[PDB]
DNA sequence: CCCTGGAGAATCCCGGTGCCGAGGCCGCTCAATTGGTCGTAGACAGCTCTAGCACCGCTTAAACGCACGTACGCGCTGTCCCCCGCGTTTTAACCGCCAAGGGGATTACTCCCTAGTCTCCAGGCACGTGTCAGATATATACATCCTGTG
DNA sequence: CACAGGATGTATATATCTGACACGTGCCTGGAGACTAGGGAGTAATCCCCTTGGCGGTTAAAACGCGGGGGACAGCGCGTACGTGCGTTTAAGCGGTGCTAGAGCTGTCTACGACCAATTGAGCGGCCTCGGCACCGGGATTCTCCAGG
């Protein structure tokens, strides 16, 4: 068998089933979504790293990610992403 | 060893203060000391300087560049005095744009046929580069509190000059503390007063000030002009004023200067955006109630109408001045507005119409620090201060703008004060400064 | 009777003069007030350094000069000499703004 | 009741100033409608840059905007500005 | 004994791998140290973006009588929504085609 | 007989090709061109199929965007025909 | 090999232009667009071959092409 | 004893801080390990680029008959050279001016 | 005293005196040169890091720097810089 | 000269097919769980020095409004060549199949390279200093454009 | 239609002033010499995947030519909006009160959270298999477009 490879395919499929209950996706579109997730990850992580470098701080935190999404995502997308991230952090800090 | 006016003067007999000041200046010069003549209005500082220059010219020959630093508003007056008292003394003035200034300097300054030069502060800061090669023998400055502080371009350039003698003309040598007095003393004697300065104070201050200062106060010089009458009025503010005050205290409105937000906030709330009512914007009974001090002023206004006349209002804010103007307009009452935004021609027209023998002019709203040493109001009766500035000397200038030798009866001052505010501390500082200055200089 | 230049000599002289100089062209006080008004909406109670306004002025000058160059190229393409909001909009559209 | 506002700050970018910028760009004849459009374009550009700079200043827990913040914002936009850091 | 393990995605109610995101963050040389909440925040952001794109693409695919989401549907959803167009302004989507756009001047009189 | 007017067939073609989503340049000629270009940089280069396909996709997208901007320039010049001057103006405004 | 640039024939360019949204095509467009295609391909192939040389491989890959396109700012979703 | 200390810059015959460049590479979070020839190579490349730019700027200053370089001279050097213009095709140089460029149609005729 | 900051001013001065025996430089131009060196360093280092990550390694080496130089610089400058950097590494490893 | 008819395309609806997505099972590696620890960030006090806000001069340059006239943008005509649409023939792409080998991809070894420490000291930064290069002014001399007139 | 004169703008020198760049010294911290241990990478070797080359047939596509309409382009005329000058008018720019508290930066100290390490087991990735979806083909409804009256 070939050496194992990573993918966001299962998580994309879970989100797809959550949103549209009975709609499937093809391999090309799954590859496109994988690349899109990788690209967004790269851009947000790079912005957070540059922020940490500028502020002379050696740690990446939720503040850094919030500032990065505000810088990168335009407008209402940024607002909704910030709200969703704050909710997730609150739930994680509470439940754990 | 001069108790009388010399023969070279024309149109002058002197009232002995000129001869005493001339003798004091001559003694200081012979000792090799430059001092401060601190006479404050009505005692002829210009006349003293004219007498000194005429003495130097006529007696033992000491001709040279004579510098007269005066405010630009006083150039014509100084020229008139120079040409009227001592015509033998030769004086010129350097004013105008670049072309006129270059023409005048190239025609007169470089040949150096003149005897006295009169220049303003801005002309001096512009033409420092040409005013350096010549040797300076006597430097005369009027209103020395312009260079009262260390550092600034004018102070630096005036300390740059090489002058054999120096002379300062001012009325208020001490304004806030000992620092400006020491700055002037250092300008007089840089080596003597190199030190930065009841044993360490008061007594040493008097000992230092005695040989190098001589001021005669108009109160003990004129023996006329009945005194003032000050009234203190405490003011409670409207509830909307109090809630705005609380909001400013705790905290989308610009918030940069809490001190000067509470200031005007205790004066009138409509200066802020949104305090006024809606689109109507009709002047009716909400100008008054919304400001406590405005309530008291609006109550006193019919009193001033029914008794006396020539009331003066002093304020420190152009917005408050304009609001007061609009209120006096809504009350269908005559008013006259003077402020730094009013050009000189209209200033002169307004003052001439105001001093006109029989005028219906009732309100003369005069901003405290506008204009310089001019505007000779003598028929005024009531002086009203909406607010008081940091400088008791500036307040004194404001009150003596009406308090002049031409005034024959005592004049009244009404002060409005706001409680539970920083205005109390401001009034305390002003009063202690005035007391210190009186107990230091007046006696 | 008085001497006058033809319509376009003064324009070309100004073009050469301002293409030879290096200083800024807009006024510091109005630009600073504009920057403060713009930033007030995004966040109130903001303090601005002196170097920030100068840097903003430099960047805006470069951007506007490049935009005007592209606008003039488009207007010359349309066989004109006058520039117009149509040229500005086309330049922005092609550059991707 | 005596208030009179002065002007909007976009009008502070005057027609002669826009003309000087056009001369530096290399244009000869200008229509009359260019000025309003240029004011709008300048406003858009300034809004983007100032939003990025205010984001940086807010993140640094600072209440003062800095030349480095402006340079970082311009680099993010893709308008690298040499001469300030 | 040891308790049953719980994924950080389960603790945060997410659908994206918080542990995998944390591993990629630490292995990516982005910074020396990484906090606990940064992977959770980043996973939530990624999940929101993926959900938005999938919802728009699903609407596009349903409008054209399909059940499979294809690159044409993805490109339709991206280029018909202004904010996603701004986010992906410089991206080519393979076999996506172009939006219908015929200039009004070219149309017959 | 029958003869469509000069331009209606063009509009039908525009609609059809904007609706379609397949490639338009012949794959063997494109592959030969890619090999010829790669001849100069390196000798004896081998290619994967996906590499040639990705090159084709990028070339098609670039040319399509360039043609759109060229048509915008041609409309600006009060014309319907596009010309090399329009293409060059588009390239110059883009900054290449 | 040579002349293979002529293999990008006129009908293919016309199809691309039609997808772009143009109606009338001049006769000199074809040479200009062939030149544009050639310079674009030269840039991409230069970067891809440099990536492959660094990898010490003799096969150019889709990943290499995607990396070159990303370096030039023309990100290509859908190939890895 | 020990050996007399000599810098790695002078060791490689450079005029750039190989030690400082090495520290910046190690601290910049670029890779978990950095070699020994990489800082030398980077310093040499930076030295060559600086030499080229400064050479052109000094030539422009001497053409303009001056003895000090200013950002206007730097801009004139960066432009008028194709390779440097391509390298710095997105850089704004503060108070650097613009090249003289007047189109032929605007000239009188 | 105050804090300390780092800049390439002295090395820029050394190269300037080397390449033009008598030609000074002002403060603004030196700041621009400092920014230029910082930006070039950032680009080359980022490209080298991305190359190392793509090839699944962990060491930045002269091969990575050379490949980054070729990918960044345009042509004639690229070859001159590569040649002189190879010379510098050869001198460093020759007798040291 | 809008209205009408022929044709061409586009469209919609079934019917049979091929395959790709979707589900299910196996192994394993990466994530979860505890436990110990060490820097890194938080928090707080002190300095200080720059940025605010409401007036008050004073000066000078840049705006602002204005009238006139003149190129210039804009619309209309007319020619004419070029591009388009269609039928035909030739060409080569495209699609299956087959064979061979290069080269990518993985694994195991082993060593040489780099990280981490510790002294030791010198190169670099900050602070204070002084001469000169550059800006400016003023007065010539030169070049350019515009208008009138033979 | 061309030349010559005149007005204006500009290039060019010399003399002054000034504030910054170039330079020196002292202190310090981070770079350099000398050493060690561990593990990442260079090398060798092997498997099998994927690329390349080849052939044959088919048919879609490209090339070629021909006839004709429409659109580019030159030219002409108009009437208007912009550039060039001028006299007023703000307002920027600079320099002063007059106060300020406020925010940024340095030093110190301490707690807590991120890292490292060992262990363990669900979570995924890869391999199969099978059925619903998309596709291809055929057959029968509109919808547009172009002459022609
Ligand atoms: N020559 C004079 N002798 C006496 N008093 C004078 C003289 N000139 C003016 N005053 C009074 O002094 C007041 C202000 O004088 P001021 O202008 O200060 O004199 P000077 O110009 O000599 O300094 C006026 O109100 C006037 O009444």
């Amino acid at each position: 068998r070939k050496t194992r490879k990573e993918s966001y395919a299962i998580y994309v499929y879970k989100v797809l089933k959550q949103v549209h209950p009975d709609t499937g996706i093809s391999s090309k579109a799954m590859s496109i979504m994988n690349s899109f997730v990788n690209d967004v990850f790269e851009r947000i992580a790079g912005e957070a790293s540059r922020l940490a470098h500028y502020n002379k701080r050696s740690t990446i935190t939720s503040r850094e990610i919030q500032t990065a999404v505000r810088l990168l995502l335009p407008g209402e997308l940024a607002k909704h992403a910030v709200s969703e991230g704050t909710k997730a952090v609150t739930k994680y800090t509470s439940a754990k | 060893t001069f108790e009388d006016s010399p023969s070279y003067v024309k149109w002058g007999k002197l009232r002995d203060y000129q001869v005493r000041g001339l003798n004091w200046l001559i003694s200081l010069y012979e000792n090799g000391i430059n001092g401060i003549l601190a006479d404050e209005m009505g005692l002829g500082k210009t006349l003293q300087t004219i007498s000194l220059l005429g003495y130097m010219k006529h007696y033992r020959n000491i001709p040279g560049p004579h510098m007269v630093l005066v405010p630009k508003s006083t150039l014509h007056n100084w020229m008139s005095e120079f040409k009227r008292w001592v015509p033998t003394l030769r004086s010129v003035c350097l004013i105008g744009d670049k072309e006129q200034r270059a023409a005048f300097v190239r025609d007169v300054l470089l040949p150096g046929e003149w005897d006295v030069c009169v220049t303003s502060y801005e002309m001096l800061i512009k033409e420092k580069s040409v005013f350096k090669k010549f040797n300076w023998r006597y430097l005369v400055i009027d209103e020395a509190h312009r260079i009262k502080n260390e550092k600034s371009k004018l102070s630096e350039i005036v300390r740059e000059f090489k002058t054999t003698n120096r002379l300062l003309l001012t009325g208020t040598p001490l304004q806030n503390n000992l620092h400006e007095l020491w700055s002037l003393l250092n300008f007089l004697l840089p080596d003597v007063f190199n030190s930065a300065d009841d044993q360490k104070l008061v007594e040493r201050l008097h000992m230092v000030l005695r040989p190098f200062l001589l001021r005669r106060i108009k109160a003990d010089v004129e023996k006329s002009l009945p005194p003032k009458k000050e009234v203190k009025i405490y003011v409670g503010l409207s509830k909307m004023q109090r809630e705005w005050y609380t909001r400013i205290l705790m905290k989308k409105m610009r918030l940069l200067n809490i001190l000067m937000q509470l200031r005007k906030c205790c004066n009138h709330p409509y200066l802020f955006d949104g305090a006024e009512p809606g689109p109507p914007y009709t002047t009716d009974m909400h100008l008054v109630t919304n400001s406590g001090k405005m309530v008291v002023l609006d109550k006193l206004l019919p009193k001033l109408k029914e008794q006396g006349s020539r009331v003066l209002i002093f304020s420190q804010m152009t917005r408050v001045l304009d609001i007061l103007e609009d209120y006096c307009m809504w009350r269908n009452y005559e008013y006259c507005r003077l402020d730094g935004q009013t050009p000189h021609d209209e200033r002169q027209d307004s003052i001439n119409a105001y001093n006109e023998p029989n005028s219906t002019k009732f309100v003369f709203m005069l901003s405290t620090r506008a204009g310089g040493l001019g505007i000779n109001l003598a028929t005024a009766d009531v002086v009203i201060l909406y607010d008081s500035d940091w400088n008791p000397q500036v307040d004194l200038q404001a009150m003596d703008r009406a308090h002049r030798i031409g005034q024959t009866k005592t004049v009244r001052v009404f002060r409005f004060i706001t409680d539970n505010t920083v205005e109390e501390r401001i009034v305390e500082r002003a009063e202690m400064k005035l007391r210190l200055d009186s107990i230091v200089i007046q006696q | 009777k008085p001497h006058r230049y033809r319509p376009g000599t003064v324009a070309l002289r100004e073009i050469r003069r301002y293409q030879k100089s290096t200083e800024l062209l807009i006024r510091k006080l109005p630009f600073q007030r504009l920057v403060r008004e713009i930033a007030q909406d995004f966040k109130t109670d903001l303090r601005f350094q002196s170097s920030a306004v100068m840097a903003l002025q430099e960047a805006s000058e470069a951007y506007l000069v490049g935009l005007f160059e592209d606008t003039n190229l488009c207007a010359i393409h349309a066989k004109r000499v006058t520039i117009m909001p149509k040229d500005i909009q086309l330049a922005r559209r092609i550059r991707g703004e | 009741r005596h208030r009179k506002v002065l002007r909007d700050n976009i009008q502070g970018i005057t027609k002669p100033a826009i003309r000087r910028l056009a001369r530096r760009g290399g244009v000869k004849r200008i229509s009359g409608l260019i000025y309003e459009e240029t004011r709008g374009v300048l406003k858009v550009f300034l809004e983007n840059v100032i939003r990025d700079a205010v984001t940086y200043t807010e993140h640094a827990k600072r209440k003062t905007v800095t030349a480095m913040d402006v340079v970082y914002a311009l680099k993010r936009q893709g308008r690298t500005l040499y001469g300030f850091g | 004994t040891r308790a049953k393990a719980k994924t950080r995605s389960s603790r945060a109610g997410l659908q994206f791998p918080v542990g995998r995101v944390h591993r990629l963050l630490r292995k990516g040389n982005y910074a020396e140290r990484v906090g606990a909440g940064a992977p959770v925040y980043l996973a939530a952001v990624l999940e929101y973006l993926t959900a938005e794109i999938l919802e728009l693409a699903g609407n596009a695919a349903r409008d054209n009588k399909k059940t499979r989401i294809i690159p044409r549907h993805l490109q339709l959803a991206v280029r018909n929504d202004e904010e996603l167009n701004k986010l992906l302004g410089r991206v080519t989507i393979a076999q996506g085609g172009v939006l219908p756009n015929i200039q009004s001047v070219l149309l017959p009189k």
